[PDB]
């Protein structure tokens, strides 16, 4: 059994926990994991764009083949010796990896506090025995070039024209079935009450997924702007953005730094709110102190811990670490989606509730802490509130067909796009008075604004949701929008005064 | 799939789900006539079910 | 005699130095710091808003009460070996720290750098014996959970519901009475010669005051939103802000990270301009290579610390250091304060722009930073004179009757506020054209690019008062005023004809 | 002859590098570093402006006169014991550094990291030996203050008001040879080949020379913000703003931070970019771990660098490292330069794109490398596209002179600029509707934006050419200049209307 | 001293450079009656050249 | 309480700290007519009471 795997993952596999073997676990994951019906592949919209050449990186599934040169042939060793002198730094990192040295973790003793590892090891190997990977007497060697790039524990010659790939999730694990499966329950956790986003969204597991499910994404001919969204949502397909290639350190992965490239920006400032927190400046002030290659559940104690950080808080759930980092999710970044507002006081909402309080007694009192998260709750609807306000306003206009250039030019969305008032296609294409200016500030202020609002809020930054953002920024694009309106109001009177004069 | 109730009736209800029927409480959104609007908790409430 | 506390402070205290004992020094101070008149409570505005959930921590004095579960009565003991489960990061901070620690610190040798420590342990120990509170024969064992929340040096049981407090900066005063002392005196040496601001402010001692006392603050229904502004301003009410709870680390709060929470953003951008600037991008570089631990009086000769940081700079005046951070301040902050600009050459301001250059000078020649100090006044004078070219415009329009809705949809601002033109309470409050666009914008210009532009003259950052903070904003502002205007003089013409017409 | 200098250096210098000596080289070197014609002194705008206060260490050669006063005749020894009590940090700072340590560089031995030092000192010796400053079996003891502030190697006394200087470029120079001429040899290694910038531009040889003849620099009567832009543009004249004084300390100036200050923001965000890509978050928080006092050379080996920093990617040439960092310019940041864009597709650039992706597969494959630079230069384009339409529009308005004020409100620019359409001089000079409102939206869309964009692309942040930065701003500067455009037509229209009823 | 060649041409111009002049490529940069632009790659090298 | 002054008339004042009366300075804050103003010093000097 996993027993880090919810119970809905085995249900939604037909498994049973009690009985799958590891090699059964994970047959039916990657069944699932390679199959259209579940994302895998180019999606709903792939007759409407082509890959570029970086994307044989962000989807290898789909579009890896091996280059064409060098035509060698190869065994373990020699993968080794010509690419120490054709990606250097990548045998440097890799020599120094976990993955090059298990025999370190093999000696480790019990009072050593990466003594974890060895526990790992042996599951590793257990899992590939089972997959017959392994000998059941035989030791994991090494975890070389050839073994993520081949084939694992490949024994003999590779042709690098043919044999040659790019690891993915499914690559990973093979031999890291658990963090696999972790990571792979988010599509079983992740349901909304209400369907207030698809079933194992927002995610991980389906990052690459929505992101070419994407209308915007799919119809734009900008492909290299499309493709630094693509960077960011790769998670499903690959395993190295946290924890990044070649050294792959688990050390590494738990600092806020791993996370920051995607979870920043003009609608999800996460990186940007937490670092001026209490919370970030404190993990700044004291990243020299504490033992980053303790697990998580070792970091307060082992450690030396005493901020919070992304990886600890996010993972968390009941007092233990998974990959999987959906199960509190309740606001989802947005505030604005359709039934998120509404479903805050559910009883679903509020177990997810109670989970995180559970999270933030490792150090605050619990009466501390649910303050603090009432805070969070209220501040969002009231920067919700404030954009409704401005919306009806200029969704009237839209009602009313009296947006500039709407009746007169306001051309269509690239196919399959299907032309709306504020639709997130008109945060990356514009032509014409397609949006609007009124239409897209209305847009930012809930997209940008609004969500940054909360992100500050929910990472304790006071300027993130009052004068820097969230309250002041919506503040401005509700007088602008006002304002706006008046003058256009006025001059709607004054044409209708000249209609009338002639 | 859930009936849409504005993000102000969502305070207004929070502000009230401790509260007798006939209580008043401030709005946390509006402000009509340089005042902070009041709300009734019966007619909140009421509005939500 | 506390001899780093100004004379000013002991005459507002009506005490004399030389004779007052260390009693008699802390009930002074604490009857001023408690007493309503001074800017205790809700203060004058109380009436118009009630606390939330997390209030009681941010000002427990005015709200806290214990909660009323666990129903628990506790020894001292009992307090770390409950919470040890309950609280566990503030056991373990706690633990590690030196209030858990004075053995430690009575061990110190006199040749360690840290050795006046263990005159501040002797100094506290001194305070307790004159309060009553330690046996003239007694040392003071430990810091521990129930002498803070509880009472010093507690000797007896607690009960859980009735006798837990939140300490606030008497309790900690009780000790560190010297500190508490320093603080407390920004209230009687920060008097500006024309009262360009209210006497004692800005400062840490009455931060809170200031932000209770702020009419919209107190106004705007949006509780969630106003308390971010409260979290910023807590510093009158607990003494953790710099060196947070539980590990109370000094060493901590002379790091620049420890102020960025408070100062930074879109009207105050300290925290940006200084780690932007060539000193706070060394601090970075260097700071693995400082000695934090030491105390700032050898900060650049123990420590090895080679370039200047926020706790260096602004707590250094005339060769001590102090918690007192006002004495050097001629600007402000804010260039448009009536006032400040013209006050600017006074010989008070010289006299404050001389203790600046002592600072400076600790590194660079006099004529280097007498020349910078010129620039960064001549700069923030450009800066000003900017804004008021853009002021005159639309306060013009303002007065004329003539901004968008004026006449026709400027509703009131909440109670007790007053109408006016571009007032602080339209960054944080909007409906209808209350305020119109030209309005916040120049209000803006003033708040927050006028100002960012002179924080970054101050803390040395060229592209943040040039192209990206400063300059270019107000560029920009005063080019959208300047055409805003013309299109609207433009359209009253067009409007006067259709009138003629009819 | 120096090794890593290029031939069009001693070509330019009329040198033969077979036999020309240190002595000479520095000569021809210093005649051409002095020389107006070739950029030394105010610069053909000279007439329009006067230094400030700052100017004498900005531009000492053109500037600087020691002070008035001490009146002081000082020996070696002097300098350093009067200058412990007048700038004590910068004697510490000094006495920490390796110029004042040389015989510990001396007694360096051959298995430490750090032993290139040692043949660094005895170039150093032989420069100064050829030039008659040290005796040829002398050793230098120190460079000490009198050596970089009076003469170099000097044995007598010193006239403070007399014989001080700020040291510049030439003076670190005459004992650094090489990494004087590696910089300056940027006056011939960046030739365009179409004079898209003028022949050595940009470079860090010519960044004062490239400030003072921008006319709006020289034309603008604001000085102290003018300065802002010098602080950011004095490499040509010192040498110390990636290693500063008084440290120099190598490591430093191999931190990204180094290059922070001058390298950001709303015209080129190049910290911004880096830091936040996966390479600079790695940078973050690999930094303790990487040895930063070995060479750049040795960085990925013996310093256990294993992601790439600003001065391993740009001081990188076909295998080496130099002070010149001009090598591999194609975009050079601002992608509408006429010609840029045409350039990308020649052998000139296709030559310098080899050997950028030599740089990048130190660690990637040449197929990765190639697949994101596509990226990169296509994304660019995609960029100066959408720029280039909504330009056309604007510039539309501009010939038809119906930009608002155009014929009513646009006073000239301060002399000896000229008046014309969205230039440079508008970002810092405004007066009246010129510039107009659309008219500067359209400049900065270039200016900033679509320069943000490429940054964001070249440093690997996806979010910093989609989201947050580039694509997004830019196309609201689109739909704003579309509504605009619009909204002048239909008024334009109804004006139309009412003198045809007059 | 360059002809100027707009972006969306150079784009067009760097789509078609590993094809034949008769194959037909998606713009990068223009969307016409909502859909993208098609060019054809003799068209466009013909406009560089 | 101070009687308010300018900024410009801050900055010409400091410019003229230390002049003759009958010394001219240029603006730090004034174009007109393609020029910076120019500032008569005894004027300015005279500006301040
Ligand atoms: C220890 C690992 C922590 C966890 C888990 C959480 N927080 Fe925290 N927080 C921690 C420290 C050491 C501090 C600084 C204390 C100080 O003196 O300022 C904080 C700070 C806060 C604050 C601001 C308090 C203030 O006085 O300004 C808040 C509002 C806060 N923390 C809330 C919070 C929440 C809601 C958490 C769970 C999601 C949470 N914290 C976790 C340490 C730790
Ligand atoms: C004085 C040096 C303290 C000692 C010793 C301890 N605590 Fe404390 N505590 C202190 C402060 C300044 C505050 C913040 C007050 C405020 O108004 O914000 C606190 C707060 C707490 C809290 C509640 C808030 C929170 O972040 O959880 C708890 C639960 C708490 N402290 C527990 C605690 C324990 C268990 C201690 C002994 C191990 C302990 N505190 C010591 C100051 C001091
Ligand atoms: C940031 C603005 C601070 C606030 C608010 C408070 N303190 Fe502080 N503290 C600060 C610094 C930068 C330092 C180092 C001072 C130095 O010269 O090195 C300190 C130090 C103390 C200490 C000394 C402990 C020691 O050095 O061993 C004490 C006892 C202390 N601070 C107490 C204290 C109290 C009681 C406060 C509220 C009145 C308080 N501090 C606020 C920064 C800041
Ligand atoms: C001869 C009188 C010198 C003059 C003038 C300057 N420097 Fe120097 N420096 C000199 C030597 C012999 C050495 C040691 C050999 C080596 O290069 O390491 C140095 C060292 C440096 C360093 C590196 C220090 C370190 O990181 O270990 C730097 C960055 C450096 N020097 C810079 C420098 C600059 C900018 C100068 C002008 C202000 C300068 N040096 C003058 C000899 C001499
Ligand atoms: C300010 C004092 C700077 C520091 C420190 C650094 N750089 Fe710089 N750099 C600066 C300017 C003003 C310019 C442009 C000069 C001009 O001709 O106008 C430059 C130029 C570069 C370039 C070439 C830019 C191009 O072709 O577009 C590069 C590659 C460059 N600078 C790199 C660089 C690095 C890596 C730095 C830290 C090691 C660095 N510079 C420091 C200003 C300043
Ligand atoms: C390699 C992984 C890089 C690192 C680390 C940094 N830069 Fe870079 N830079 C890089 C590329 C590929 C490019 C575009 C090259 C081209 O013109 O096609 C750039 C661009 C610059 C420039 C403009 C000069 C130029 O070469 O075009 C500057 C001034 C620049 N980058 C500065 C810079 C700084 C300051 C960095 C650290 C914050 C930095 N770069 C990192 C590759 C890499
Ligand atoms: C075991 C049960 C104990 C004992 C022996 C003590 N405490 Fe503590 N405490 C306990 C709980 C379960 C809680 C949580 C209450 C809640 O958050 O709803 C607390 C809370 C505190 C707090 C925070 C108070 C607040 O947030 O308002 C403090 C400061 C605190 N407790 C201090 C404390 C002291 C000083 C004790 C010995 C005198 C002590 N506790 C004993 C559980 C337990
Ligand atoms: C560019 C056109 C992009 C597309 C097509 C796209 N992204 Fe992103 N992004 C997050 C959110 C989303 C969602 C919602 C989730 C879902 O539908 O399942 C979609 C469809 C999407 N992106 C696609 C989040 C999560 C926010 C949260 O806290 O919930 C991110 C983190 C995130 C990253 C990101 C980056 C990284 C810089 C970029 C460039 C984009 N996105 C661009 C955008
Ligand atoms: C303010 C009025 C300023 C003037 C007169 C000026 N700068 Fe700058 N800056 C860069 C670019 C340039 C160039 C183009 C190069 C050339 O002509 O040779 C000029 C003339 C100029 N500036 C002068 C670069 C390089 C960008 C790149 O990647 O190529 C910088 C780095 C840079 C720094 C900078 C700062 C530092 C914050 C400031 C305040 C200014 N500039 C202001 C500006």
């Amino acid at each position: 059994d996993i027993s880090t795997v919810p119970d809905e993952t085995y249900d939604a596999l037909k498994l049973d926990r009690g009985k799958a073997t590891p090699k059964e676990t994970y047959e039916a994951l990657v069944k699932r994991y390679k199959d259209p019906a579940h994302g895998a592949g180019k999606g709903t919209m792939g007759d409407y764009w082509e890959p570029i050449a970086i994307s044989i990186y962000m989807d290898p599934n789909t579009f890896y083949k091996p280059p064409v040169s060098p035509k060698e042939v190869a065994e373990r060793k020699d993968c080794v010796e010509c690419h120490s002198d054709e990606t250097p730094v990548w045998v440097r990192a890799w020599k120094r990896s976990t993955h090059a040295n298990l025999d370190k973790i093999r000696n480790l003793k019990s009072d050593d506090p990466l003594y974890y590892k060895k526990g790992k090891l042996e599951e590793v190997e257990n899992n590939l025995r089972s997959m017959g990977k392994l000998g059941e007497k035989e030791t994991l060697k090494e975890v070389g070039c050839i073994d993520c790039h081949v084939d694992v524990n490949k024994k003999d010659k590779a042709d690098h024209t043919k044999d040659i790939r790019m690891p993915t999730a499914d690559t990973c694990g093979t031999c890291h079935l658990r963090e696999f499966a972790e990571r792979e329950s988010e599509r079983d956790t992740m349901v909304w009450p209400n369907g207030q986003w698809p079933a194992g969204r927002p995610s991980h597991a389906l990052d690459y997924t929505a992101n070419i499910e994407t209308t915007v994404w799919a119809a734009m001919p900008q492909r290299e702007v499309a493709e630094g969204c693509t960077m960011c949502h790769t998670n499903q397909n690959k395993c190295d953005n946290c924890h990044t290639r070649h050294e792959f350190s688990a050390a590494e992965s738990r600092k806020p730094e791993a996370c920051a490239t995607c979870h920043s920006g003009v609608d999800h400032n996460n990186w940007e709110a937490y670092t001026m927190s209490k919370h970030g400046k404190l993990a700044e002030m004291n990243r020299d102190k504490w033992n980053w290659e303790v697990r998580l559940k070792d970091a307060f104690s082992k450690g030396g811990q005493n901020a919070p950080t992304c990886a600890a808080c996010h993972m968390e759930y009941e007092g233990e670490y998974t990959h999987n980092i959906t199960r509190k999710t309740r606001w989802a970044n947005y505030p604005f989606v359709p039934g998120i507002a509404e479903n805050i006081t559910s009883d679903w909402s509020e177990a997810r509730l109670d989970s995180w309080v559970l999270t933030c007694t490792q150090c605050h009192s619990e009466r501390f802490a649910r303050s603090y998260l009432d805070l969070m709750d209220k501040g969002t609807l009231e920067g919700l509130a404030k954009y409704q306000e401005a919306n009806a306003i200029v969704h009237k206009m839209y009602e009313d067909g009296t947006l500039t250039g709407q009746k007169t030019n306001r051309p269509n969305p690239p196919e399959p796009e299907k032309p709306g008032f504020g639709i997130f296609t008109q945060l990356f294409w514009s032509k014409g008075n397609n949006p609007a200016s009124l239409e897209l500030k209305v847009l930012e202020m809930a997209e940008n604004n609004l969500a940054k609002m909360h992100v500050g809020l929910a990472h304790v930054n006071p300027g993130g949701w009052t004068y820097t953002e969230g309250w002041g920024p919506m503040n401005r694009a509700y007088v602008e929008i006002q304002d706006e309106y008046t003058k256009m109001q006025e001059l709607s009177a004054l044409q209708a005064r000249v209609n009338k004069l002639e | 799939s859930l009936a849409p109730i504005s993000a102000k009736d969502m305070l207004d209800y929070l502000a009230c789900k401790d509260k007798k029927p006939t209580d008043v409480v401030k709005s946390h959104t509006e402000v009509e006539n340089g005042k902070i609007v009041r709300v009734k908790c019966g007619d909140i409430v009421a509005l939500v079910q």
